[PDB]
């Protein structure tokens, strides 16, 4: 048993990571005091589960998580909250003011002073592992602290953890919901320096999430909190391989190995299905081959953009419920006759299959409808590339006028980190190019 | 199409469905960055304070 | 009121639609760079697909389907031919033809064309490239080995294709034509083909002896205009419509357009329209498309129809451009942006 | 995250009064700093603006400042007068006499230190402290000249934290005395380098609004302080209630302000009152961005918006509102720059002002406001050119190259707005 420490920065991290440990509750049956009814080793064990749950003498199960924010506001949600007896006081740290949305902010001027208490904590959590796998890190791009703080924090990791793997839950800016102007740089300058320090990165677009709890979930405004859920279930059809037994994705190592041939290209596309509305009572209940086929369609994409004109590297199907691998085949042959799905020359054409049968889980009383089956497709297709072009090109259009770069400036930031930064996206661009494109 | 490594336990299963063939920046020179960003800042400051004194 | 923006001012075809669409009074055009436009009128190259359907609040609409290049491209229409299943190893309207570079066929190409030689039959061959405009790059021979030095002469990729030695000759004259359809493909993948179609005739008489003159055997509008005499003896501008061809088809062969050469058409239209769809279709995408397309075709003796290309964007006969252009607004753009008969055929499918 | 709240002279401190009436009325607060009201949401981030006394008492963080004690002794007779904090409100005798260099170089000085004593001490209270506004207007001596002096020196000791405005520009419509266009255009320099947010409050425009709009054939300060008020607490409605978007001041200057000199803001309010029927989200967007509804004698029409924020308070489809707000870009496509992509964000409260079901404030970031400073740039030159009643401050040790500086400042902020309203990418 290998143990995985999940990190979340920021405010979209820290209500994210709340969503996910509440779900993960409900899968392993933890109550929100820590006592967990069916484990029978009390105190101690190496149980799948314990991957991301240690153990009190008392019988406690505690996440194996740090939750870090340059404001106290949304970590004392945490703190009082259901889950509250979950956690205890060294797991959440706060500051005292913000990164303003500005990358600088974070990176520089707070990061420089908290870096060193945040890995002290996350020193305290990895010496209680006997073979820690690595790390789960989840923030937004936008934010000052998701993007600032994160890309320092990921730099300190490599150098504390050199051999460890670390995987990334991104949340990529969506005009809709989204509170800043200049989220574009903040992404930019992130991506350009938490690049060579991610092994493998999900990225979820507020946009895609927005638009399926409009029209999956009839949430004619959704909040926060529907995002969140909705997301919480994508990263725990992901993350169910490291906490349930099992043959595929075991290890933080096998994402890398079955996902990313090529380690800057380490942005797989997720895809869910199906997303079903609890006010609707009755629902016919989607066949293996219906919710496999809702995989390649845009609309259940976490990221909006066409696979039909990329090309796929590979590809991972992960089933939750009532699935045999009998209809798994029959239902991907069906798929292959009818779809565009074009894998580069230099790749096997196949699917990696998992399937748990445990049937997804939802949070009781929330928007999303219990189904008999699910699947998350990750996918490592050239298409995503089309989410670097609109983000380097809002880039392009504010920073030709230096339109808000004197914040950056003023924390202590040169301007050539930004041009650094954004060549480095053109030549990511480039990179998928040349993978993708005849 | 053929089926590859089928493991199965009592939680689920997985296997491979083949289709066709194929055809570190250090510790101190990140402090060195950030202690750069904290000088400019600070020199910053000391051009404003010196502003203001005149 | 509607927003659209213009990124292709070389398009004589969308330069009417832009002013048709301020004609109404409820279209206002926008600068080439603003984002939060209904309609895009997009470039020829490298339209930048993925940002579109990103702006909240916006349906927008797009002029041009992603990947019919497959289809508008000389080499990838004998690929997408030769290897969809739809379209089989064979189909019976578009002659044989091979790939050869300067995924090769040079060697499949000799194959047949020696099996004719063996044979003593119609053995001439015409390369091209849709790299080459205004009847540039092209070359009708006998020999295959002239075919394959001038191919390789050049820096571009190029098709060998079987010359129709047996074309349809117009009388008086003895003359070569081809016929250009144009066909409207909406948002929902509705297939409209426009009721008015053109002949692009040679003026000069069709001379089977010596392909060297590439006037007679050339029905481009700029061959004809420019190096060929009489051009316009018998119609204006070496174009003649429907309604003339018609009556010809009557006086001359006993026999109608809509029976001899419209079916084929409309056959040959859906086929590869429908072949293509599974991969291009907005049907679930966060932003639509429609797109003009120009099929070419040609017409042997036998009345048989050829299909020779096919555009993605074409211009259109000055007769026509306003009717059509009309036609382009209500069937493909009013339909998603409402406001406040039917020239097109609609190829079920 | 506190924020420090000072007003400086005549006009900072009847406009700064009538502001502390009306959030106190929002947040549940009586005259005598007990709270009676009925809603968790009023007290959430009361602290923003209340400290917090022994019995539950909450004392505005507020600091009265002038040079003469006549108005300040109506602030404490008037209606809240009792709420404030006694040992903050500071005052000298002589007057200012609607002269910026008695406010900022000889009255001003000798008062400046006790002000600064006083910051201090609020300073020191604050958790964490976000930063400071000031309630002044341009065209006198005091909140003009001591006013400017104050944010020079507290940028000194608090260089870090935010430093915003509200501030009155003259208009001769509705003019004290001849010399507010000196007053006005020195103080526009100071603002220029030494504050990152400053409201834009023009008389001329509040006039123009009681007198077309509300009707009001003979408008008094009065009248003019109620539109004030009201737009105060509307672009102050994020800071004190719970929200995602522009929540503190320093993520707002980020989001409002891409280049540093361009911080002047034009505000509006809707609807505008001086009426018992419901106003729906439409008519809200289409008034707010209306040039009649706007707080500065600009037309936007005139140049384009670099930045936008929008808040909408009351019960309300917040589909229709994102709706609405989509759609009126679309009827102003070209009045926002293209290289600003996203460039307007929107804000709901379920909080709406004392007696109006819903309404909406408007905070624009436009070069449309270089009419403004070109208005006050032309009546400066007009006496400029002749000298004329510059002894006024000559007597005062201030020489004539110091006008010249500030109005060349003032004349390039017009032309680094000119810039950006060209701009196109
Ligand atoms: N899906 C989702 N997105 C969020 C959530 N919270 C914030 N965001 C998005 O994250 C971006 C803003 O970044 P934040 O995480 O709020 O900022 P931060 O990391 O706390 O850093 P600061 O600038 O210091 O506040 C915007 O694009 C928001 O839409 C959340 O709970 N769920
Ligand atoms: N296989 C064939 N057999 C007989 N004639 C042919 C032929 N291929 C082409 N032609 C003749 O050559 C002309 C030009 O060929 P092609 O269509 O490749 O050029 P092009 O791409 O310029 C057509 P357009 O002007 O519409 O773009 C055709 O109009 C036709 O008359
Ligand atoms: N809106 C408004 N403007 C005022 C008020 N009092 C004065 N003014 C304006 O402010 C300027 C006069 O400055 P004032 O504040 O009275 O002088 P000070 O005491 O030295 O700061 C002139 O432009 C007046 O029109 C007021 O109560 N409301
Ligand atoms: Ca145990
Ligand atoms: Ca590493
Ligand atoms: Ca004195
Ligand atoms: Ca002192
Ligand atoms: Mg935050
Ligand atoms: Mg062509
Ligand atoms: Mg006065």
């Amino acid at each position: 048993m290998r143990e995985c420490i999940s990190i979340h920065v920021g405010q979209a991290g820290v209500q994210i990571g709340n969503a996910c440990w509440e779900l993960y509750c409900l899968e392993h049956g933890i109550q929100p005091d820590g006592q967990m009814p069916s484990d029978k080793t009390i105190g101690g064990g190496d149980d799948s589960f314990n991957t991301f749950f240690s153990e009190t003498g008392a019988g406690k199960h505690v996440p194996r998580a740090v939750f870090v924010d340059l404001e106290p506001t949304v970590i004392d949600e945490v703190r009082t909250g259901t889950y509250r007896q979950l956690f205890h006081p060294e797991q959440l740290i706060t500051g005292k003011e913000d990164a303003a949305n500005n990358y600088a902010r974070g990176h520089y001027t707070i990061g420089k002073e908290i870096i060193d208490l945040v890995l002290d904590r996350i020193r305290k959590l990895a010496d209680q592992c006997t073979g820690l796998q690595g790390f789960l890190v989840f923030h937004s791009f936008g934010g000052g602290t998701g993007s600032g703080f994160t890309s320092l924090l990921m730099e300190r990791l490599s150098v504390d953890y050199g051999k460890k793997s670390k995987l990334e839950f991104s949340i990529y800016p969506a005009p809709q919901v989204s509170t800043a102007v200049v989220e574009p740089y903040n992404s930019i300058l992130t991506t350009h320096t938490t690049l060579e320090h991610s092994d493998c990165a999900f990225m979820v677009d507020n946009e895609a999430i927005y638009d399926i709890c409009r029209r999956n979930l009839d949430i004619e405004r959704p909040t926060y909190t529907n995002l969140n859920r909705l997301i919480s279930q994508i990263v725990s059809s992901i993350t169910a391989s490291l906490r349930f037994d099992g043959a595929l994705n075991v290890d933080l190592t096998e994402f890398q190995t079955n996902l990313v041939p090529y380690p800057r290209i380490h942005f797989p596309l997720a895809t869910y299905a199906p997303v079903i509305s609890a006010e609707k009572a009755y629902h016919e209940q989607l066949s293996v081959a219906e919710i496999t086929n809702a995989c390649f369609e845009p609309a259940n994409q976490m990221v909006k953009c066409d696979p039909r004109h990329g090309k796929y590297m590979a590809c991972c199907l992960l089933y939750r419920g009532d699935v045999v691998p009998k209809d798994v085949n029959a239902a991907i042959a069906t798929i292959k006759t009818k779809r565009s799905i074009q894998f580069v020359d230099w790749c096997p054409t196949g699917f990696k299959v998992g399937i748990n049968y445990q049937p997804p889980t939802v949070v009781p009383g929330g928007d999303l409808a219990k189904v008999q089956r699910a699947v998350c497709m990750l996918s490592n297709t050239t298409a995503i590339a089309e989410a670097w072009a609109r983000l380097d090109h809002k880039f392009d259009l504010m920073y030709a006028k230096r339109a808000f770069v004197h914040w950056y400036v003023g924390e202590g930031m040169e301007e050539g980190e930004f041009s650094e930064a954004r060549e480095d996206m053109a030549a990511l661009e480039k990179d998928y190019e040349e993978v993708g494109v005849d | 199409m053929e089926v590859i490594e089928l493991n199965k336990c009592t939680s689920g299963q997985s296997f491979e469905v083949i289709l066709k063939p194929p055809s570190d920046p250090s510790l101190e020179e990140i402090q060195k960055k950030l202690e750069a960003a904290e000088e400019r800042r600070k020199y910053q400051e000391a051009e404003l304070l010196k502003h203001l004194a005149e | 009121m509607y927003t659209f923006v213009v990124r292709d001012e070389n398009s004589s075809v969308y330069a009417e639609v832009s002013r048709l669409l301020l004609a109404t009074g409820q279209w206002k055009r926008l600068r080439k760079d603003n984002p939060r436009f209904n309609l895009m009128l997009g470039e020829r190259n490298r339209l930048p697909f993925g940002r579109l359907g990103h702006e909240p609040g916006l349906v927008q609409l797009v002029n041009y389907y992603r990947g019919a290049d497959k289809l508008c491209r000389k080499a990838s229409l004998v690929k997408l031919i030769k290897t969809s299943p739809e379209l089989s190893e064979s189909c019976t309207w578009f002659p044989e033809s091979y790939v050869i570079y300067p995924t090769d066929e040079r060697e499949v190409f000799l194959a047949a064309y020696n099996r004719r030689r063996e044979g003593r039959e119609g053995n001439v061959w015409i390369a091209k490239s849709s790299a080459g405009a205004k009847g540039e790059g092209i070359l009708i021979s006998s020999e295959a080995s002239e075919l394959l030095d001038f191919i390789d002469e050049q820096g571009q990729v190029h098709v060998i294709q079987k010359y129709l030695e047996k074309p349809l000759l117009l009388e008086p004259g003895h003359r070569k034509f081809d016929i250009r359809s144009w066909v409207l493909v909406d948002h929902l993948y509705n297939i409209y083909l426009y009721r008015e179609g053109v002949l692009r005739t040679s003026s000069e008489p069709y001379n089977s002896a010596n392909f060297q003159d590439k006037t007679c055997h050339l029905t481009n509008h700029c061959i004809q205009k420019e190096y060929s005499k009489n051009y316009g003896r018998y119609e204006e501008g070496n174009e003649m419509f429907f309604e003339e061809f018609n009556q010809y088809l009557m006086d001359a062969l006993n026999t109608t357009l809509e029976n001899s050469i419209l079916l084929q058409i409309k056959h040959i239209i859906r086929s590869c329209l429908m072949c293509i769809e599974p991969a291009i279709s907005t049907k679930h995408l966060h932003y639509q498309s429609f797109q003009l397309f120009g099929f070419d075709f040609m017409v042997d003796e036998e009345l048989k129809v050829w299909l020779i290309e096919v555009n993605g964007a074409p211009a259109c006969a000055q007769k026509l451009y306003a009717e059509l252009c009309q036609g382009i607004v209500d069937v493909a753009i009013s339909s998603v942006f409402p406001l406040a008969t039917s020239i097109f055929i609609k190829l079920h499918h | 995250r506190e924020i420090v709240h000072i007003q400086a002279g005549q006009c900072g401190n009847q406009i700064g009064a009538k502001f502390w009436e009306v959030i106190s009325d929002e947040h549940g607060i009586d005259p005598t700093g007990s709270y009676h009201g009925d809603s968790d949401l009023q007290l959430e981030r009361i602290n923003v603006y209340y400290n917090e006394a022994t019995g539950n008492k909450y004392v505005p963080r507020a600091i009265l400042v002038d040079l003469e004690p006549g108005t300040m002794d109506s602030v404490r007779s008037g209606p809240f007068g009792q709420i404030f904090r006694p040992d903050n409100f500071v005052f000298g005798q002589s007057g200012a006499g609607n002269n910026w260099a008695k406010g900022h170089y000889t009255e001003g000085a000798e008062l400046v230190d006790s002000v600064l004593d006083v910051v201090r001490k609020e300073s020191e209270s604050c958790d964490c402290l976000q930063g400071f506004q000031l309630t002044h207007s341009l065209g006198g001596g005091t909140g003009s000249g001591m006013g400017t002096l104050l944010i020079s020196k507290i940028r000194e000791e608090y260089p870090d934290r935010i430093m915003n405005t509200f501030s009155v520009m003259p208009s001769p419509k509705v003019s004290d005395t001849v010399v507010e266009p000196y007053n006005a255009t020195l103080s526009v320099h100071q603002l220029v380098e030494n504050t990152d947010e400053t409201y834009c409050i023009d008389n001329e425009a509040l006039y123009d609004i009681c007198f077309r709009t509300l009707k009001l054939t003979t408008p008094t300060y009065g009248d003019l302080n109620h539109l004030v008020s009201a737009t105060m607490s509307g672009v102050t409605t994020c800071l004190r209630f719970p929200g995602q978007l522009n929540a503190d001041l320093r993520k707002l200057a980020v989001n409002m302000v891409p280049f540093p000199r361009l911080h002047f803001f034009m505000p509006g309010f809707a609807p505008l009152t001086s009426q018992y029927r419901a106003l729906t989200v439409p008519e809200l967007t289409q008034q707010m961005f209306d040039s009649k509804n706007m707080m500065a004698a600009c037309d936007p029409r005139h140049g384009r918006y670099l930045t936008v924020a929008a808040i909408f308070r009351g019960r309300m489809s917040m589909k229709e509102v994102d709706e609405q707000m989509l759609n009126v870009q679309n009827k102003n496509s070209s009045y926002f720059v293209e290289w600003i992509p996203n460039n307007v964000k929107t804000a709901v409260c379920d909080i709406p002002p004392r007696g109006l079901k819903m309404s909406a404030t408007f905070i624009g970031n436009s070069t449309a406001i270089q009419e403004l400073f070109k208005r006050i740039s032309e009546q400066f030159t007009a006496m400029f050119r002749r000298k004329a009643f510059l002894h006024w401050y000559t007597g005062e040790g201030m020489d004539e190259m110091e006008f010249t500086e500030a109005e060349s400042n003032m004349n390039d902020l017009v032309s680094e707005y000119q810039q950006y309203q060209d701009a196109t990418a």
